[PDB]
């Protein structure tokens, strides 16, 4: 069906062959890796950027036209590792992880780090130019900083031909994060990818959909409008129209609902179905707080709040462990927050969400 | 084409063949250890090239004389400073007593070791520093002892004792950052076949292998020009669009901290003003997911307190370069009013 | 967690036995489906690598997974960091009690409703006559309210049903309106005046 095609054309594992959107900020790096493969020389570069912007798709796209290129003997022959920095249980394991991907040795995090540096500062036997990727930078964070100085520090060394590529979230990472002498090794060698603008977002989408006629323009433009009025992000907007075409198979519609299911906070309706008692806790908390102005209040003034309203309503009189379990049931779903374990008469109650918000339910 | 990238090979980082404008402090290490083979403390700030003089002049006094051996030690592959005892064991060849039981022999060649970036080997009681300090002045004793260092105050922090006894002080020699005529005159030395960025890099950092970085960017930019002071400036410059709900936070923090006057404000009142000026223009996971992007583009600093309400947010940018990073005044004016 | 992963699928032949911590046996080698008690609970690990390893591998195309997960928190997207947030499908479901106590009293009348496979069927019948005229008691009725006010939650209606039936004997085979009234007393019950009640004169005193 079309909807299928589309549903699958739609996902987020299918990798485009290149899309041009990025296609300036490839050829910059399409540039610097090739210079460093034929000068025969290392390089390091930092590139940072919010997630969603398509960095480890593009160094990917990139990695496969230079092994492409390799293939026919153009560039001369490389060796290319790939680590995650959150993949990781240790951060001095990842000596292991180049170490084995290298050479295929089992050892030590102390006697692998020795290996590599012996291997990396000896002048061995002459090996391929090796391209390391490093992803997920800012988690390899020592208190003492050793491994992001060796990995930052290796290919200044004539003798590595090493090419490292450094992808992260912030861009402060080599300023307030790293030290002196390492933080001028990256300096002046800094990319950022700025986020998608709505017409790009669009190009994507059209792209994603060529020869497919089934959403209208007017959806796609509106879904691409949101989603750089709120993040942004392509994963999101393909999570958007996935949960539009769903809809579809049960217009603008669609997608309104998918962007206010998938992105409104829950906190209104639940607020709204919660029961007859928690909802005189609530005013009782809500009343409390106007005579006194503070956000911190003890159960005990509560509970005569409460009782107060009880009164004023004819409800029956309820026991303390009445109100004791309410609050507990409250604070489990994180409405409010307490210490409830051993403390009972004496807890401070601090509302979760905004009071306009609470009035907003309650009025209703 | 291959001109560029001649120029580029050429101001890489690598050790060269000569260093220029260092010579005095070429000259004074070369008296002291030609005097020392018929203790030296360098400190010198990042990008002085201590090092790369260093063995410069090691390599060449192994070309002019022989029988000494010189051990190079770097502080860096050492996870713990005691690691340095096995480590120098293992360049000659209870340790310690064979190091000193090797070092104070009656007859043997002259050892000058060298440990660069010294101010790793700290200790919890400097004990390490103060054993390879006082060394070179035991009986017997054949030892040369250079020690690079970045840090300043490793003679003044961590040897009170060397200064209380005065047979055990060693010789200090600072390296001052490079100079304007000497920026140029390496880089006219580097290029046989300018004054603006010698000047920036002087009066910002001194580094030479910041202005090498300058230079070799300069020049990608000009052969990617082709292919396809106004050069230099702007790849310095460039070193040294906003979501609109982002652009409504931030007004609406620069609203609170310009009416209640306090520096650093709670998320809570952040999101309700920014509630507020949404129902004035008629447009709480999304307002916190929003602070967190703006403190990944540096606009915005976060101290991070493990909960959503205590995490307080502050400015960072001057408000006349923030009005001026706007475009629009027509927004400005409806926040405003 | 690892560990009960590995011993789940019956790779530890494959992948080994001792206590090494290298995990890239499996995670190379990485349909099935994951279903994840006290979701929560995962956010505390100290670098939530778990949740970051299996949502990458659901948004990767090596093989399918699907995960499922449980909270009871309200907050459970600020719990989570950024990078797994990014990368979690935001798929929702809402488990709430959106009912009015008719719809409760039919509820208690259903739960306690023999079924039809019961050998004795006209013993079901009589069973059913009883419940749905104990149904419309007033007393009955005003357990329920009461109960209903308190907490909309199935499980005390369960506890209370269960208390109820275990004075259930032979001499009595079905349930009277006073022995609900006795149960709700049961389960109301203050401690802290109990607990005062216990007490000496000194301590009264
Ligand atoms: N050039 C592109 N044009 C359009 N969509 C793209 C492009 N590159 C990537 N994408 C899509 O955007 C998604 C995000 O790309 P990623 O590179 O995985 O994200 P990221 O920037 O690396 O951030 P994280 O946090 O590491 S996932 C990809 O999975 C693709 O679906
Ligand atoms: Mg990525």
């Amino acid at each position: 069906s079309v909807l299928e095609e589309a549903r699958l054309r739609l996902h987020v594992s299918a990798v485009p062959e290149s899309l041009p959107c990025r296609e300036q900020e490839f050829q910059d790096i399409y540039n610097f890796v090739e210079s460093k493969l034929l000068d025969h020389t290392g390089g390091c570069m930092y590139i940072s950027g919010v997630p969603g912007t398509g960095k480890t798709a593009t160094v990917h796209e990139v990695i496969r036209c230079l092994q492409q290129a390799a293939q026919a003997n153009d560039v001369p022959p490389f060796q290319y590792i790939e680590v995650n920095g959150m993949k990781l249980t240790e951060p001095h394991q990842v000596y292991v992880q180049i170490l084995q991907k290298l050479t295929g040795q089992k050892a030590t995090a102390n006697h692998a780090a020795e290996l590599l540096a012996k291997q990396f500062c000896t002048r061995g036997s002459p090996q391929e130019t090796t391209v390391l990727l490093v992803d997920e930078l800012d988690l390899l964070w020592t208190h003492k900083q050793d491994i992001m100085y060796n990995l930052f520090d290796w290919p200044t060394h004539k003798e590595a031909r090493l090419v490292v590529l450094a992808i992260a979230n912030t861009m402060d990472l080599p300023e307030r994060i790293m030290m002196n002498r390492v933080s001028s090794r990256l300096g002046l060698t800094r990319m950022c990818f700025q986020p998608y603008t709505y017409s790009q977002l669009q190009q994507i989408l059209r792209s994603r959909l060529k020869h497919l006629k089934a959403f209208e323009d007017d959806a796609i433009q509106l879904v691409a409008r949101k989603v750089a009025a709120l993040s942004g992000d392509a994963r999101r907007c393909l999570d958007i129209c996935r949960r539009a075409t769903e809809i579809c198979e049960f217009t603008i519609a669609h997608s309104m609902e998918a962007v206010d299911e998938m992105f409104s906070s829950s906190y209104i309706t639940a607020i709204k179905n919660s029961s007859v008692l928690e909802q005189s806790f609530l005013r009782a908390i809500l009343a409390e707080f106007r005579r006194s102005g503070l956000e911190e209040a003890t159960f005990q003034q509560i509970y005569s709040q409460h009782v107060a309203l009880c009164r004023m309503e004819g409800l029956p009189y309820p026991t303390m462990s009445e109100t004791m379990a309410v609050c507990s049931h409250l604070g489990s779903c994180r409405l409010l927050l307490v210490e409830p374990s051993r403390n009972d008469l004496l807890l401070r109650v601090r509302l979760n969400v905004s009071q306009d918000d609470v009035l907003y339910a309650l009025k209703d | 084409g291959t001109c560029y990238q001649q120029a580029k090979l050429v101001l890489n980082t690598a050790v060269p063949d000569r260093l220029p404008a260092r010579e005095r402090e070429m000259d004074v290490i070369r008296n002291f250890l030609r005097e020392h083979i018929c203790s030296l403390y360098l400190s010198g700030a990042p990008g002085t090239g201590k090092t790369a003089c260093l063995s410069r002049i090691l390599q060449d006094l192994k070309k002019e004389l022989k029988g000494f051996k010189t051990i190079m030690l770097n502080c860096m592959s050492l996870r713990t400073a005691q690691a340095v005892f096995p480590a120098i064991a293992q360049e000659i060849c209870d340790m310690m007593r064979k190091l000193e039981k090797h070092m104070t022999a009656e007859k043997g060649p002259m050892i000058v070791l060298v440990l660069d970036e010294m101010d790793q080997l700290d200790s919890k009681g400097q004990d390490v520093l103060y054993t390879l300090f006082e060394w070179p002045w035991l009986s017997n004793s054949h030892l040369v002892l250079i020690g690079i260092a970045n840090t300043l105050d490793l003679t003044d922090r961590i040897l009170p004792r060397l200064q209380a006894r005065e047979k055990c002080k060693p010789q200090l020699l600072n390296f001052p950052p490079y100079t304007r005529n000497q920026i140029v005159t390496i880089l006219q030395d580097r290029l046989n076949q300018v004054q603006f960025c010698a000047r920036k890099v002087s009066a910002v950092s001194g580094d030479v292998r910041k202005a090498l970085d300058v230079c070799r960017r300069a020049i990608e930019i000009v052969e990617s020009d082709v292919k396809s002071l106004i050069h230099i400036s702007q790849v310095i410059s460039e070193v040294d669009s906003f979501p609109l709900q982002q652009k409504i936070l931030v007004c609406s923090l620069m609203l609170l901290i310009r009416q209640l006057k306090i520096k650093e404000v709670t998320l809570g009142k952040l999101y309700e003003a920014y509630s507020k000026v949404c129902r004035k223009q008629q447009v709480q996971s999304e307002c916190l997911s929003l602070s967190g992007l703006l403190e990944a583009r540096g606009i915005l600093g976060l101290k991070r307190n493990k909960e959503t309400r205590l995490t307080k947010v502050f400015f960072k940018i001057e408000e006349k370069e923030i009005e001026h990073a706007l475009k629009d005044k027509a927004l400005i004016g409806n926040i405003l009013a | 967690a690892l560990k009960e992963i590995t011993r789940q699928l019956n790779l530890e032949n494959v992948v080994g036995d001792k206590v090494f911590g290298s995990f890239a046996e499996n995670l190379s080698f990485l349909p099935v489906i994951f279903i994840l008690d006290e979701f929560d609970l995962f956010a505390h690990h100290k670098n939530q690598t778990l949740l970051y390893n299996l949502f990458d591998i659901s948004q990767s195309a090596q093989t399918p997974i699907a995960v499922i997960g449980l909270t009871c928190r309200l907050d459970i997207l600020e719990l989570l960091e950024k990078r797994v947030k990014s990368r979690f499908s935001h798929r929702q479901i809402h488990l709430m009690n959106s009912f009015g106590f008719p719809q409760y009293v039919k509820i208690f009348k259903e739960q306690l409703s023999l079924p039809a496979e019961f050998p004795d069927k006209v013993f079901a019948e009589k069973w059913n006559e009883n419940v749905q005229y104990l149904s419309e008691d007033r007393s009955v009725q005003e357990v329920l309210q009461k109960h209903f006010n308190i907490s909309k939650n199935l499980r005390s209606l369960h506890m209370l049903l269960m208390l109820a039936l275990n004075r259930v004997t032979a001499s009595h085979p079905f349930m009277t309106a006073v022995d609900l009234m006795e149960a709700s007393q049961l389960c109301s019950m203050d401690s802290k005046a109990n607990i005062v009640h216990g007490l000496s004169v000194l301590e009264i005193c």
